[PDB]
């Protein structure tokens, strides 16, 4: 009935300095279905794109976001989530390695 | 393999403001959508109309559209009739397999509620009071009944077979992941997270390991295989180790896109 959301955050390609890359946001097994999806670079939120929602055999959703973006080793990413099923938003930090 | 399903999820957030949208799935790979604001669904594919003709397709996109408008009025009806309170959330999956073998299934607020079985509407055997009057009233609707069988065992099938057929180089392609190593936060005192990526194959089924030349290492931490927008896959594999005993470790993929020439990346210090 309430599910929280899982979140995980991974780049396309394997991430080099300079290279422009995609950083996936995958936020899963959430219900109800509204949800509120942000990529976020140093604080500031990007252009994101986002799949259609879709859902898994539990009827839990599932939905990809992801953004453009040129990694270099000072800029910082993350992916924030609000959720009804969430008192504050979720921030997930993408982990160069 | 490769299994048809159709999707729709329904909100209703009060008596005022509602939203449906749909999509659905050949395999692993979305070859509609119908969004809300749509009067007709998005072909996504260039496979996407397999062999069904124009009038063929007109027929089934009318059909679907007085069902959306159709369904939303008797949901709002259902809600009034029988005070049950909002939000709500349904969702809705039909589909079939070819042996040929069709369903369609419903959930309310995230639980199985009901399901269509030969001609009849049968609750789920979980589901709450109240869906007892909505089976009732559905299961006297001759006319539904009916378009609901003919789109299970006419339509879904023919279609089916007619996209996979049209589809069935795309749905069968297969594309080499690259993959890459990484050292990970510690996971304690003198252990080490020792990370394998492997990124951009399709197919889904990967087999993914951590190694010592030809035995394979227990210990080895499976991430879950996520989407990437292009639709092939990732998957992050881990190892947990001491930092002595790090000597001639090596991630060792295999994908169907390699055959038997696998993808081996080596730690060096
Ligand atoms: C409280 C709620 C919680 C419960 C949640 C679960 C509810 C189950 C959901 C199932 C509801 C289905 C309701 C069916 C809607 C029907 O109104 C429509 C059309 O009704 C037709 O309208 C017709 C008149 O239309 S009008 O001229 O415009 O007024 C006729 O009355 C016709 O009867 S007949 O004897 O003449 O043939 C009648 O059936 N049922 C359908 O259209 C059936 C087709 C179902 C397609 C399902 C596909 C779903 C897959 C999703 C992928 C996008
Ligand atoms: C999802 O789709 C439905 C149905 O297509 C949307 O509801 C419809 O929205 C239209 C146009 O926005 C509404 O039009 C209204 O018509 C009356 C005329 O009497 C007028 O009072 C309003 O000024 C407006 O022009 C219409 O009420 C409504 N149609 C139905 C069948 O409900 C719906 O808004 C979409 N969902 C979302 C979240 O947008
Ligand atoms: C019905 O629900 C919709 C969607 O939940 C409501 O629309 C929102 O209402 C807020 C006010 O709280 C406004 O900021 C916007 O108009 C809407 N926001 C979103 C995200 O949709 C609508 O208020 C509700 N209508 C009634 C009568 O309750």
């Amino acid at each position: 009935i309430q599910r929280p959301p899982k979140i995980q955050v991974y780049s396309r390609h394997p991430p080099e300095d300079g290279k422009p890359n995609y950083l996936n946001c995958y936020v899963y097994g959430f219900h109800p279905p509204q949800i509120e999806i942000d990529l976020l670079k140093n604080g500031e939120k990007i252009k994101s794109e986002q799949s259609d929602l879709s859902f898994s055999k539990d009827w839990s959703f599932y939905l990809l976001s992801h953004a453009e973006f040129t990694p270099n080793s000072k800029d910082q990413y993350s992916c924030r989530v609000k959720h009804v099923t969430l008192e504050q938003p979720r921030i997930v930090k993408w982990d160069r390695d | 393999p490769f299994s048809f399903q159709g999707l729709q999820i329904s909100s209703f957030a009060n008596r005022s403001w509602t939203r449906t949208d749909g999509l659905a799935w050949l395999g692993e790979l979305q070859p509609y959508t119908w969004r809300n604001e749509s009067d007709t669904i998005r072909f996504l594919k260039p496979w996407s109309r397999g062999t069904f003709s124009d009038q063929q397709w007109e027929q089934l996109q009318h059909t679907l559209l007085v069902y959306r408008s159709s369904f939303t009025r008797d949901i709002w009806e259902f809600v009034e009739k029988l005070h049950v309170e909002y939000p709500l959330e349904i969702q809705i999956a039909t589909g079939c397999e070819l042996l040929s073998e069709s369903f369609l299934r419903a959930a309310f607020q995230g639980r199985d509620v009901l399901s269509f079985q030969g001609m009849s509407w049968v609750s789920a055997p979980d589901a709450p009071p109240f869906i007892q009057e909505v089976i009732k009233v559905l299961n006297q609707n001759q006319g539904t009944k009916e378009t609901v069988h003919w789109l299970l065992h006419d339509i879904w099938p023919e279609l089916v077979r007619g996209v996979l057929q049209t589809g069935k180089s795309e749905l069968e392609k297969q594309v080499k992941p690259e993959a890459w190593l990484s050292s990970g936060p510690s996971p304690g005192p003198g252990r080490l997270l020792l990370v394998c990526h492997v990124s951009g194959f399709y197919p889904k089924p990967v087999r993914v390991m951590w190694m010592r030349g030809e035995q394979e290492e227990p210990g080895t931490r499976q991430g879950d295989v996520m989407p990437n927008a292009d639709s092939t896959w990732y998957l992050r594999v881990t190892l947990d180790v001491a930092a002595g005993e790090v000597a001639g470790l090596s991630c060792q993929v295999k994908h169907s896109s390699l055959g038997d020439q696998d993808i081996i990346l080596y730690w060096h210090h």
